[PDB]
RNA sequence: ACGGAGCCAGCGAGUACAACCUUGGCCGAGAGGUCUGGGUAAUCUUGUGAAACUCCGUCGUGCUGGGGAUAGAGCAUUGUAAUUAUUGCUCUUCAACGAGGAAUUCCUAGUAAGCGCAAGUCAUCAGCUUGCGUUGAUUACGUCCCUGCCCUUUGUACACACC
């Protein structure tokens, strides 16, 4: 949207902690170790590093 | 000198309209009115019509006794007794002549004195 | 063109720009004449240079400095250190390596920062005090 | 038939820097062995971010503060350029933290 | 608790106004740049927002 | 033989520009002068009890001529310093619009401004010729 | 506290013909003249210090060396 | 520059509005003596008056001084704004007065007892004689007599 | 001190699912309101034309034009709501105060001190606070005497350790 450069890159960081506070929580069981926000003009792609990989792919 | 307002005399003070007052009554009170007031002090003023027809002539009407303390003495209110909450108590008063444009917090001290020794 | 060269001078903030030609002596500040620099104590100041060398040493010359930030005796030495740098610069370059040479002998002769900047620049305030190096106070009671 | 050229700018972002230098470095390579007009990678100030906070979260201590910040650089570039070929280099090399906008200029 | 009372203050503006959104605490709040949270949350999720310390 | 305004000493220039606007009698004086303190920071009116507006007039077309183009607010934060709050720490609080407005007024009714493009005022060719003969007339006198 | 200070008037604050006669034929063995001087010989109040001053520049019986404000520094015509 | 001063017409002692003042401060200051007249009020009268700023309090003539002492009572037929008045209105007849020395104690105390009978949190405050604006008092004044 | 006049900065921040920074042109003495603007940001606020300071005047040793608390009245502004005075502005009132006992704090160069400005809080509010810059020094460039610290040696009935 019209959002000031500063504004939305504290966005952008503040949507990253969204995400690793997320897995965190609910994929610990999982084996969740690491997170990673990439973006392509197409789509924003999240890229997580888990130990046990399939119970995360479930 | 009996009382005037702003060369309103008393006997003239006695029955006017608010918006009369409007004119008068300085900027504060001024700023308020021109700015809505709300619903409540409709129904306080109401009240107060009611207590003052339904009484008989000849006491001062019944204690009308509330909450609402930011209300303000307008004329067209003198000779009610307002019992105005305290924290409390509704501390009692009676509306003189002169009670007017100050608020009805202002007559219920929000502390009681203090006195050392 | 003209032999033309330009230089600056600073002070904490202030920057003077120069701006030297080949002309007939033109000494303008901010598109005015240096003597109505408002000092008026440190007018002698932006004279400075000139009086060391004589203004004989720029008759066929014309400077023109533009001058902004710092407060007022701070822009006044950047006036001075970008006179003086305009100077030197230009008879480097197009007059002769002596020239320049008793240039800077006489301007370092006195009151070395006239050619030189001044590195002395302030240094960020810590949290517990007014000042970088200050102190509140203390109760002990 | 999009011969009309496009004076087509671009405007990037990094909290980092090494990625946004390089990713300069990859547009400017792609234009130029294009054969295109460009105003040069213009270098924008860092706009510093800072929040100062107090360390103990209870007050008790010694006044002891601390100052976060990010440094944030922009670096617009611009071309008087086509629309296929610098359309495409828009959409090719972004590495990811780096965020690229594009304004037709029309 | 009235549909027309039950909470019927408004909230448009004030210290209340605002949460933190870690904890929903009023006290110690930041809101420069819309981060909304507070003191210490800030203090160390700052880190994985971007912030690192340098002076 | 040549000069410009920016060639001649400030504080001089100013009054003399002031004294030439007084004895002419152009550059209307509204009704409201002598009782204003031509900024909120003012407690007591100029000392000079008549004349003041016509030294204000100077120094702020001086200061148009000076710059490209300025508005009443750029007056009224460059006139006026700092208040003596009582016991409160000064801050700088900006000069009364009034009497910028009225002044800006008052010369585009002389002719020596006029309304800029670019939204503000600026000078025009016949008061730039103005000041410029008050600057050599003042200078000479000096010499 | 306690105005100890015992002080009188101790200047003129609306002058006499004698005090101006007195400051005429006074200009010469004064030698340094400054507003503060001619406070200092309880013959003028000081707001009035200025006026006379700048008033004995009218036939130059004393020439300025340095006219700044804050002050007044002047020497004998000789 | 300086005048001969006219031996035996300065004043020295005068007495306006039933108060005394020296002849020797400046017009300005010296009618700010008067309660109820500040410097701004006191210049703005004298200007008024069209004596001159720079006098002293001994130089006027006595036709001056009546004229001042009438603008100095009736300011609203001398262009004197509606405003700047010690008090506007008057919460009495809502004619803007501006009350004068005596008549301003007077009418101060008039305003305290009335705000007692009020028994306003302000006049029992000023009954009281404690802060009434409202201030901190936990550790203010602590001593006045 | 008060009038005028001169007219120099640097850190910031700024409206979105809403409503910020506000230029300019209006009007009003003022706070202010008003209509159009620009600015999601080296673009506009902004060269934040800031203060101290600089120059010319007035005042003149007077608790005085120092000092501005405490006090009445008015005009506005944020706010659903300002009374127990939010804040601003206008007038008037002008108090206490004479360089501050024993004590005690901070400080060695862009330093202390003076001077403000930006940001946090914020709807409105600072005397706070972070940072910023401006005007910019006196005096050391040393010693364990007071207050502590390092380590070594020594003595101890101490080990919750000279409280
Ligand atoms: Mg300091
Ligand atoms: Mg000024
Ligand atoms: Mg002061
Ligand atoms: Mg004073
Ligand atoms: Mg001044
Ligand atoms: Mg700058
Ligand atoms: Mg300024
Ligand atoms: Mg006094
Ligand atoms: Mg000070
Ligand atoms: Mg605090
Ligand atoms: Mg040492
Ligand atoms: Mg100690
Ligand atoms: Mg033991
Ligand atoms: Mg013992």
């Amino acid at each position: 949207a019209i959002i000031s450069k500063k504004r939305k890159l504290v966005a952008d960081g503040v949507f990253y902690a969204e995400l690793n506070e997320f897995f965190t929580r609910e994929l610990a069981e999982e084996g969740y170790s690491g997170v990673e926000v990439r973006v392509t003009p197409t789509k924003t792609e999240i890229i997580i590093r888990a130990t046990k990989v399939q119970d995360v792919v479930g | 000198k009996t009382y005037s307002y702003k060369g309103v005399d008393l006997e003239k003070l006695l029955e006017m309209p608010t918006e009369d007052f409007v004119k008068l009554a300085p900027a504060r009170v001024r700023r308020k009115f021109a700015r809505g007031l709300s619903e409540k002090p409709a129904g306080l003023m109401k009240k107060l019509r009611a207590a003052k027809l339904s009484a008989p002539e000849n006491e001062k009407p019944a204690v009308v006794r509330t909450h609402l303390r930011n209300m303000i003495i307008v004329p067209e209110m003198i000779g009610s007794v307002v019992g105005v909450y305290n924290g409390k108590v509704f501390n009692q008063v009676e509306i003189r002549p002169e009670m007017v444009g100050h608020y009805l917090g202002e007559f219920s001290i929000t502390y009681t004195p203090v006195r050392h020794g | 063109t003209v032999p033309s060269v330009q230089t600056f001078g600073k002070k904490k903030s202030a920057t003077a720009v120069a701006h030297v030609k080949a002309g007939k002596g033109l000494i303008k500040v901010n598109g005015s004449p240096i003597t109505l620099v408002q000092p008026e104590i440190l007018r002698f100041k932006v004279y400075e240079p000139l009086l060391l060398v004589g203004l004989d040493k720029f008759a066929n010359i014309d400077i023109r400095v533009k001058v902004t930030g710092g407060g007022h005796v701070s822009q006044v030495y950047a006036i001075r250190q970008a006179i003086a740098k305009g100077l030197v610069a230009y008879h480097q370059k197009f007059v002769d390596e002596q020239s320049k040479n008793e240039l800077k002998k006489a301007f370092t002769s006195y009151d070395r920062t006239l050619l030189i900047a001044d590195s002395r620049r302030p240094e960020p305030k810590k949290f517990g005090g007014r000042g970088a190096r200050s102190r509140f106070q203390k109760s002990y009671r | 038939q999009e011969v009309v050229i496009h004076k087509i700018r671009i405007n990037l972002t990094s909290t980092k820097v090494k990625q946004l230098e390089n990713v300069s470095a990859n547009i400017i390579k792609n234009a130029e062995t294009f054969k295109l007009v460009k105003k040069g990678p213009v270098r924008l100030p860092t706009k510093v971010l800072k929040i100062s906070t107090r360390k103990t979260p209870n007050g008790e201590g010694s006044k002891t503060w601390d100052t976060y910040e990010m440094r944030i650089h922009k670096r617009y570039i611009d071309l008087e350029a086509p629309a296929h070929i610098v359309k495409r280099i828009t959409q090719i090399t972004i590495e990811p933290g780096v965020d690229v906008e594009v304004i037709i200029a029309a | 608790a009235h549909e027309n009372v039950w909470y019927s203050h408004p909230r448009k503006f004030g210290k209340g106004s605002r949460q933190c959104r870690i904890s929903g605490s009023h006290s110690g709040l930041i809101r420069k740049y819309g981060l909304n949270i507070d003191r210490q949350s800030f203090r160390e999720k700052a880190n994985d927002i971007g912030f690192y310390k340098y002076r | 033989p040549g000069v410009s305004v920016r060639d001649v000493p400030a504080q001089d220039f100013i009054n003399n520009y002031a004294s030439f606007l007084q004895r002419q009698g152009k550059l209307e004086v509204p009704g409201y002068v002598d009782i204003v303190k031509t900024s909120a920071g003012n407690e007591l009116p100029p000392q000079d009890s008549e004349g003041w507006f016509y030294k204000r007039a100077a120094s702020v077309a001086r200061h148009i001529y000076l710059r490209k183009q300025v508005g009443v607010g750029k007056l009224n934060k460059l006139y006026g310093g700092a208040k003596n709050r009582g016991v409160r720490p000064h801050k700088h609080v900006d000069a009364s619009g009034s009497i910028n407005r009225k002044v800006l007024q008052s010369l585009e009714k002389l002719g020596v401004v006029e309304i800029s493009p670019k939204g503000g005022r600026r000078i025009s060719d016949n008061g730039l010729r103005d000041l410029d003969r008050i600057a050599a007339a003042t200078l000479e006198d000096e010499e | 506290s306690k105005k100890s200070h015992k002080d009188k008037a101790k200047h003129a604050v609306v002058l006499d013909q004698d005090k101006f006669d007195r400051i005429m034929k006074e200009a010469p063995t004064y030698r340094y003249v400054s507003v503060s001087v001619l406070v200092d010989r309880f013959k003028l109040g000081g707001s009035l210090a200025r006026v006379a001053l700048r008033h004995l520049e009218n036939e130059g019986i004393i020439k300025p060396v340095s006219k700044h404000s804050k002050q007044a520094i002047y020497t004998r015509a000789t | 520059s300086l005048v001969v001063q006219e031996q035996g017409s300065f004043q020295h002692i005068l007495r306006l509005l039933n108060t005394n003042v020296d002849g020797n401060i400046n017009v300005v200051y010296a009618l700010t003596t008067i309660r109820g007249v500040g410097r701004r009020y006191a210049n703005l009268v004298c200007k008024k008056a069209d004596v001159d700023l720079h006098k002293r309090a001994g130089e006027l003539t006595q036709e001056e001084l009546e004229r001042i002492v009438q603008i100095m009572q009736n300011p609203t037929h001398y262009k004197i704004p509606a405003w700047f008045l010690n008090r506007q209105k008057d919460v009495n007849d809502g004619k803007d007065y501006h009350s004068l020395a005596n008549n301003l104690e007077s009418k101060l105390r008039d305003d305290l007892e009335r705000l007692k009978k009020i028994r306003s949190h302000r006049g029992i405050r000023h009954f009281w004689g404690l802060r009434v604006r409202g201030q901190h008092t936990k550790t203010t004044g602590r001593r006045r007599a």
